């Protein structure tokens, strides 16, 4: 199903963000 | 606090959202209406949502095509992906996803004649972010604490 499937990889893209772009 | 913080929640919103509008050559107004001043938070989340668009285009753009969006089956199609989004768990880079997610959806709103849509889905995120998210920010620190871990003094 496409919603589950987008709000996954969003997911997976948030984490990479949220380990790549701290600063602190 | 929670509606002291519902009110900034929702100026977050419409800012980020009239920030990714313009930089397509759109308007918000044309669709309908702790220690860091709250401008630096709006930059800092704009900064980051750019960022994050940038790093992960492709991955994001591919994912915004997937969900066939119409007027009567957006909101439905917000909540069941924003509900996966922070299934395992809230942290600030799902936060920034989900302010981009959206922004993404009211671009392509307005690009395929739904701009109805605009003001709801900033009205959707706002609840969302108030009703379900405040708590983890507000644990977490608030707003400062996301700039401090994400700020960036380039614009």
């Amino acid at each position: 199903s496409p919603t589950s499937e987008i709000g996954r990889h969003l997911a997976q893209l948030g984490d990479s963000y949220s380990v790549r772009f701290q600063n602190e | 606090m929670s509606m002291a913080m519902s009110q900034s929640n929702r100026e977050l919103v419409v800012d980020f959202l009239s920030y990714k509008l313009s930089q397509k050559g759109y308007s918000w107004s044309q669709f309908s209406d702790e220690g860091t001043e709250s401008e630096a938070v709006k930059q800092a989340l704009r900064e980051a949502g750019d960022e994050f668009e940038l790093r992960y285009r492709r991955a994001f753009s591919d994912l915004t095509s997937q969900l066939h969006i119409t007027p009567g089956t957006a909101y439905q199609s917000f909540e069941q992906v924003v509900n996966e989004l922070f299934r395992d768990g809230v942290n600030w880079g799902r936060i920034v996803a989900f302010f981009s997610f959206g922004g993404a959806l009211c671009v392509e709103s307005v690009d395929k004649e739904m701009q109805v849509l605009v003001s709801r889905i900033a009205a959707w995120m706002a609840t969302y972010l108030n009703d379900h998210l405040e708590p983890w920010i507000q644990e977490n620190g608030g707003w400062d604490t996301f700039v401090e871990l994400y700020g960036n003094n380039a614009a």
